[PDB]
RNA sequence: AGGAGGUGCAUGGCCGCCGUCAGCUCGUACCGUGAGGCGUCCACUUAAGUGUGGUAACGAGCGAGACCCGCGCCCCCAGUUGCCAGUCCCUCCCGCUCGGGAGGGAGGCACUCUGGGGGGACUGCCGGCGAUAAGCCGGAGGAAGGGGCGGGCGACGGUAGGUCAGUAUGCCCCGAAACCCCCGGGCUACACGCGCGCUACAAUGGGCGGGACAAUGGGACCCGACCCCGAAAGGGGAAGGGAAUCCCCUAAACCCGCCCUCAGUUCGGAUCGCGGGCUGCAACUCGCCCGCGUGAAGCUGGAAUCCCUAGUACCCGCGUGUCAUCAUCGCGC
């Protein structure tokens, strides 16, 4: 078995690389695990505003959002060198592992 | 304070002008049709404009 | 983890970004793109005036590469140049090369009303520049030039503009310059239209 | 006059061990995911880092 | 016949399941009837009594119950058992009389805690300083 | 009848009771001059708070088993009086909970699972199911209501 | 302590606490009975939901009402009793259980001393301890003047609940009293008109206050 | 070169206040010789220069709204690292097992949950008021009735308001000193005035034993389950975890049983003695923790003054930022 997680701060490009294996999988046949949708990673920093003390204090929220999708499928030579021939876009992060 | 917005009100007036009979008094009809009809890509708005144009029509035969 | 690789990319953009930014502010420079590849990696700069950027012979872009694997810590780059898609709507470009003007010294007045016009000429939906600093006098001030139609506050407005910041170096201190364009084709939420 | 003076001490906690790598300071400095960046640079970055003020 | 309901109240989920027996009804295995403080037992009871002692004595209940307090845990157990009597005898004039009791018995219950905010923080959302004036 | 179907403290108590029997539970040479856990101010006030103790850690072991020392100082912890300080919550001590669980292990109740914890063996099962069934026989004459479980 | 029985007390019957029934309950004054909600009721404990509405505590259940009141510390920025009760930890806000208790005892304790029902008690010193005018300074032209006002019904009952509470409060204050002792005692002299009681008293003081300025 | 030397009365950028206030303006026309005026006024309405109607003005721009994030209800898809309701097997326990309960495997995703797309709430309907409009009050249905509830976004300008000691920077100055490094000390001093807080002045309690229920977030010279040692602090080995898989993490307020019974007390825990530890190259100036010993004001507070309209206020604890150690603090739960 196979088990690729994939992350990434764009949904539309999770989104894309997540259709992209299931069409590889529909066209090969191979039975495939539906995308699941681990819970977004929400990295917050709240940093104060003014940069002297003067002033009533204000802060401002900055946030970083990671979006993580999982994927088990069963492995095949045709399967994997296709998904290994996956187009990975920058911002998005492709791990493979073997079971 | 709820008062209708200027751009709301003129999509309404300019719809049921162009298709006067396309709306009815019926709320869920008139939000069916001016979501087919206008580029709205707001629920909020669109639901807006179709409350207003139930609004007109009732207006309208009420004389 | 997975943030920590994530934020230390952001990090090297930035650190490589503001490098190339100083070096570049002659070259008309509107920003770069970093991408992977199995070899190494591919800097893409977009710059008004490649030549500038690739230089005499090479060495520019030689050294360029040199400081930006070793400093920065890129595995194998290289380094491509690229024209920018339209100069008159990168909002830094604009700021930097009216910032540029008045180190020449052209008056500000008329630096801004032909960068403005330039600008609202060369297709945009409105514009904004800013000037502040010693203008006129001992006593700063700031003055701004408007045309066409803007937004400042919402979404739409932290978006669809474009704004860019500069300073020019005169002989009587630093002018600090703000420019913000709306691109053509940018459509607010209060535009609707019949289909 | 030798070069053994001049130099920095090797140091490995407290404020004089964390720097902003984009201004120097020694005060403030996020240690939130490895930023290494000063609170004023971090707020004059934020939204140009992939960071967001949603609400 | 099993029968699932479900109840939120705050951070409470309630997972209820109905079944034919003897009046049995268990909270996370603990009979119902030595629950404390009375008020969280009283609370858990009500629909019950409600209800009557005929159907109190047709149905086995066991409820799963995570997160909140000790009222939230108690009142989330309260809005299942009352959705899971409500949809087990199916009676009209029963569900009536629930809402007309208390209408957040079938109907959840909205109210969350309001996010803080700065200016005494941990305090609440409107908890401001002190101000010294001089 | 089982633990689940009667209340903690008079099972505890009644457990504390039937266990002073036992030979192999008995207070360590230092238990009349220690107090139970940091966060207390003074030592107990029973003179058999052992047996009290050791019947606390044995249900624990029996209701949220397998568990360990830490995880039983976390539930033996609680609040102290800093005195000018805000109150804060702090663990207990390790010392009664390690020694109660040894003498339980030594009777026979309980088990250590490795590198999971300690679990309760059938015999203290037993022997805890036989309390809980004669307190709850006993408590079923003054409720009717508890007859049908 | 207690009984098992009373430990673990298990009602069949839908009445207030599952022990009183308010059926008998009588309320006289025209003027409250709109407002002294006795409806069929088993727990007092509507977790709020009437702050919403105006005129939204007119169905809240009496009992209700009187833990609400009771749920609190006494006196911060007003002097009870010529002195200030500022429990600051040891207060009963957001004790709602410990109220409940106390409101429980209190009626205990009023049962077992006058035979009656300790609602329909309760009900009497209420009826006793509500004022039925004020004062107050109105503008009229340039100047204010102290005139005299009447009170709403459900000012009336407002007024009633807090003078009880405050009297309970001040009673049990630093005392050998406890509060449910205090607040059955309170309650009781209420309904005997005695004016040793904090509500009848206060009624008293502004009704005079009244009269004098109308 | 360098400068945490001066100048925030030379600047940029940034930030607080006017102020989330509703205001600030433009094209053409018209009135006035002119500065200027109209539009931007009047009646009603709105949180709003929000909107209807009348007018020497007709239109328009930036603000407001729109917009963006989250919460609450329902449906579709997705079933792992998340969940265990039904069904099978194994083991154990009880009133001797009719019956009931617990755990592990297979198995399922049924419910909770995570996260993508959608629906729903729109004065949409009824009665009344206003004038038939703008709109307002109440009612039915509904999870959500009137800006759905909370937030992000701060207009033309001013405030010579704060910041050169965060970075940049004009002028002035040191330039072998004001530049750069090393030890030691100070920023921690203490007749006294003030701000914001913690603990308390007790029974709406203190102590002792026992019984319950969370969430947000973090983890590589890091979190560390689990076992052994110690009375506590703490010490030795060490599974697992780059994270829905392991850990931080079995919170307190609360409930039961016993003692105390109105007392400067079994309240209150300042102030010192002795001893044992941890971090750190270094603990006296000047760190934190632990056991025993003593037990200072304080018994409710004048004038005056502060915050808060619903899961809000009040009470109760926890996460994180600062961190080698140290939280009576900020931001959150
Ligand atoms: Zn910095």
């Amino acid at each position: 078995k196979a088990r690729i997680k994939i992350a990434s701060t764009n949904v539309r490009s999770l989104d894309e690389v997540a259709n992209q294996i299931k069409q590889i999988a529909e066209r090969t046949g191979v039975r495939m695990s539906g995308p699941i949708p681990l819970p977004t990673k929400r990295i917050r920093i709240t940093t104060r505003k003014s940069p002297d003390g003067e002033g009533s204090a204000t802060f401002d929220r900055w946030e970083l959002r990671v979006h993580k999708r999982l994927i088990d499928i069963e492995a095949d030579e045709r399967a994997m060198r296709q998904i290994m021939r996956i187009r990975v876009p920058e911002d998005v992060t492709i791990e493979i592992e073997l079971i | 304070g709820k008062i209708r917005q200027g751009f709301i009100k003129r999509v309404a007036r300019e719809l049921v002008n162009k298709y006067p009979n396309e709306f009815t008094t019926d709320f869920e009809h008139n939000k069916k049709k001016v979501q087919e009809l206008t580029n709205v890509t707001s629920k909020k708005i669109r639901n807006r404009i179709a409350g207003y144009v139930t609004k007109l029509v009732r207006m309208k035969m009420e004389g | 983890a997975i943030e920590r690789y994530f934020i230390r990319e952001a990090v090297r953009e930035m650190l490589i970004d503001e490098f190339l930014e100083k070096e570049l502010r002659r070259a008309g420079y509107g920003g770069l793109d970093i991408k992977k590849t199995p070899l190494g990696t591919k800097v893409i700069i977009f710059a008004a005036n490649p030549g500038y950027v690739i230089g005499r012979g090479g060495r520019r872009i030689r050294e360029l590469t040199r400081i930006l694997e070793k400093q920065f810590g890129l595995e194998n780059p290289q380094i491509e140049v690229e024209e920018i898609k339209n100069p008159y709507l990168n909002a830094k470009v604009q700021a930097v090369r009216l910032a540029q003007a008045l180190e020449r010294g052209i008056h500000f007045r008329r630096a801004a009303y032909a960068a403005l016009r330039a600008i609202m000429n060369n297709g945009a939906r409105g514009v904004e520049i800013r000037l502040s600093g010693k203008l006129t006098g001992e006593r700063a001030k700031s003055i701004r030039f408007y045309q066409g139609y803007l937004a400042k506050v919402g979404n739409p407005a932290e978006t669809l503009v474009s704004k860019g910041y500069a300073q020019a170096l005169l002989k009587l201190g630093v002018i600090g310059v703000k420019v913000a364009i709306m691109p053509p084709g940018a459509r607010l939420p209060d535009e609707i239209e019949i289909i | 006059a030798k070069a053994d003076y001049n130099k920095r001490k090797p140091r490995k906690f407290g404020k004089g061990a964390r720097r902003c790598i984009r201004c120097g300071q020694y005060g403030p400095i996020i240690r939130i995911q490895g930023l290494m960046l000063c609170r004023h640079c971090f707020r004059e970055v934020a939204p140009k880092l992939g960071f967001r003020k949603y609400e | 016949r099993i029968i699932q309901t479900t109840g939120k109240r705050k951070t409470a989920i309630a997972r209820a399941v109905i079944r034919e027996g003897k009046g049995r009804v268990r909270i996370n295995g603990k009979p119902v009837e030595i629950i404390e403080p009375e008020i969280a037992r009283f609370t858990i009871l009500e629909p019950l009594i409600l209800a009557g002692e005929e159907i109190w004595n047709s149905v086995d209940i066991d409820v799963k119950v995570e997160g909140g307090g000790f009222m939230g845990q108690a009142e989330a157990a309260r809005m299942a058992i009352a959705r899971a009597l409500v949809e087990w005898t199916g009676d009209m004039s029963l569900k009536e009389k629930f809402m007309k009791y208390d209408r957040t018995m079938l109907v959840g219950d909205p109210r969350r805690t309001e996010p803080h905010k700065p200016n005494r923080s941990t305090k609440g959302p409107r908890a401001k300083r002190q101000k010294s004036y001089r | 009848a089982t633990v689940y179907d009667v209340p903690g403290d008079l099972l505890v108590e009644r457990v504390a009771q039937r266990l002073k029997e036992i030979p192999e539970i008995k207070p360590p040479e230092w238990a009349p001059f220690v107090k139970t856990g940091r966060h207390k101010e003074r030592l107990p006030e029973q003179e058999d708070w052992w047996y009290y103790r050791v019947a606390s850690i044995l249900r624990r072991v029996y209701l949220d088993g397998p568990v360990g020392i830490e995880r039983l100082r976390t539930y033996y912890g609680g609040r102290k009086n800093r005195g000018h300080a805000p109150e804060k919550f702090y663990k207990a001590g390790g010392s009664i909970i390690r020694k109660a669980l040894q003498q339980l292990e030594a009777a026979g109740f309980v088990e250590k699972v490795p590198g999971k914890g300690r679990v309760i063996t059938p015999k203290g099962r037993s022997f805890l199911d036989k309390i809980a069934t004669e307190l709850k026989k006993e408590l079923e004459e003054i409720i009717p209501e508890l007859k049908k479980y | 302590a207690k009984p098992l029985n009373e430990r673990f007390f298990i009602p069949h019957e839908i009445k207030v606490m599952g022990r009183w029934s308010t059926e008998d309950v009588e309320v006289r004054d025209p003027s409250l009975k709109p407002y002294i909600n006795l409806e069929p009721r088993l727990l007092p404990h509507t977790h709020g939901r009437h702050a919403k509405k105006h005129f939204g505590k007119a169905n809240v259940h009496i009992v209700e009402r009187l833990i609400n009141k009771i749920m609190r510390s006494g006196g911060s920025h007003y002097k009870v009793a010529g002195h200030f009760m500022r429990r600051e930890h040891r207060s009963l806000n957001s004790k709602k259980v410990k109220a409940y208790e106390v409101v429980k005892e209190a009626f205990k304790i009023i049962e077992q001393r006058t035979g009656k029902n300790p609602i329909q008690v309760l009900v009497w010193a209420i009826e006793n301890a509500a004022p039925r005018e004020d004062t107050t300074s109105v503008m009229f032209g340039g100047i204010r003047y102290h005139v005299a006002v009447d009170i709403s019904p459900m000012r009336r009952l407002d007024v009633a609940l807090r003078n009880i509470a405050l009297g309970a409060s001040a009673k049990c204050y630093r005392n050998k009293m406890s509060f449910a002792e205090a607040l059955a005692e309170e309650i009781i002299l209420a309904a005997n008109k005695d004016p040793k009681s904090y509500a009848y008293s206060k009624k008293l003081e502004i009704e005079r206050i009244a009269e004098s300025s109308r």
